[PDB]
């Protein structure tokens, strides 16, 4: 996996590393799940999420 | 915004309204509790830097509903490369005097990493632009916050499809050449927000164009990906006396 294709499979941010290595990362207010790709909020009002819609779909 | 719709209250929670002596100046985008991104050109005619107010949680300008939060603008930071009265480098970073309180109605838009924005977000076709600008060319501005979905063009395609400033590497075109749908003057500074896998990001700033939803012309937006490292560095800096700060770019 390389970050230039399909975002390296990362939900958010992607770093290429020496090897066939890739590390996904998350914005502040999120944490990376054990899948190594997904980001889940760690705070009530993470950036880029619309609370009245997140609660509409909870 | 021409040819959009009302943004349902709370669905554009990063939108900022900038006021000068109570009068609508421009939009902006909240990216953290104390930081707002707007357009440099918003500030070309400011005389008293101390009467600039940012409002978060605004929706209907005709009423107070208690979700609004107003703050003084403590710092307006503009890239050294921006020249007043011209189009390039049209970005400003505003430091609020006190943080906003995040609520259902006040939420920052994520400022993406450069690589992510360049490699991924730049290829998401549609993105939302919003503001309280003119609903028509030569028309009244909106009382409720408006929002429009606009498709982004590669600049080579914008130049081909358009028919006067260059579109530089610090800009991108988005919208429609058929005169139906655009952002306009009074939306300047507001967000061009891009969704990717469940989260929204800041990709552009309403910057310039011809007229407003003018046939043959697309909206032009500051390419925020060019400024991520500039912004991040400034957000780690101590405030300096005096509202306006010109900061080296790159
Ligand atoms: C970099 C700004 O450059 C320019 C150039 C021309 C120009 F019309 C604008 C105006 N902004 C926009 C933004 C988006 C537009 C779009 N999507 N479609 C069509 C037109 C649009 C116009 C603007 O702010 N003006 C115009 C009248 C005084 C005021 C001003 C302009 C400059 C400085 C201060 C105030 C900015
Ligand atoms: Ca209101
Ligand atoms: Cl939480
Ligand atoms: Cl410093
Ligand atoms: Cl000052």
């Amino acid at each position: 996996l390389i970050c230039v294709n399909e975002n390296g499979g990362c939900e958010q941010y992607c770093s290429d590393h020496t090897g066939t290595k890739r590390s996904c990362r998350c914005h502040e207010g999120y944490s990376l799940l054990a899948d190594g790709v997904s980001c889940t909020p760690t705070v009530e009002y993470p950036c880029g999420k619309i609370p009245i819609l997140e609660k509409r779909n909870a | 915004i021409v040819g959009g719709k009302v943004c349902p209250k709370g669905e554009c929670p990063w939108q900022v309204l900038l006021l000068v002596n109570g009068a609508q100046l421009c939009g902006g985008t909240l990216i953290n509790t104390i930081w707002v991104v707007s357009a440099a050109h918003c500030f070309d005619k400011i005389k008293n830097w101390r009467n600039l107010i940012a409002v978060l949680g605004e929706h209907d300008l005709s009423e107070h509903d208690g979700d609004e939060q107003s703050r003084r603008v403590a710092q307006v930071i503009i890239p050294s490369t921006y020249v007043p009265g011209t189009t390039n480098h049209d970005i400003a970073l505003l430091r609020l005097h006190q943080p906003v309180v995040l609520t259902d109605h006040v939420v920052p838009l994520c400022l993406p990493e450069r690589t992510f924005s360049e490699r991924t977000l730049a290829f998401v076709r549609f993105s939302l632009v919003s503001g309280w600008g003119q609903l028509l060319d030569r028309g009244a501005t909106a009382l409720e916050l408006m929002v429009l979905n606009v498709p982004r063009l590669m600049t080579q395609d914008c130049l081909q499809q358009s028919r006067s400033p260059n579109i530089t590497e610090y800009m991108f075109c988005a919208g429609y050449s058929d005169g139906s749908k655009d952002s306009c003057k009074g939306d300047s500074g507001g967000p061009h927000a891009t969704h990717y896998r469940g989260t929204w990001y800041l990709t552009g700033i309403v910057s310039w164009g011809q007229g407003c939803a003018t046939v043959g012309h697309f909206g032009v937006y500051t390419r925020v990906s060019q400024y991520i490292e500039w912004l991040q560095k400034l957000m780690r800096s101590e405030p300096r006396p005096g509202v306006l700060l010109r900061a080296p770019f790159p």
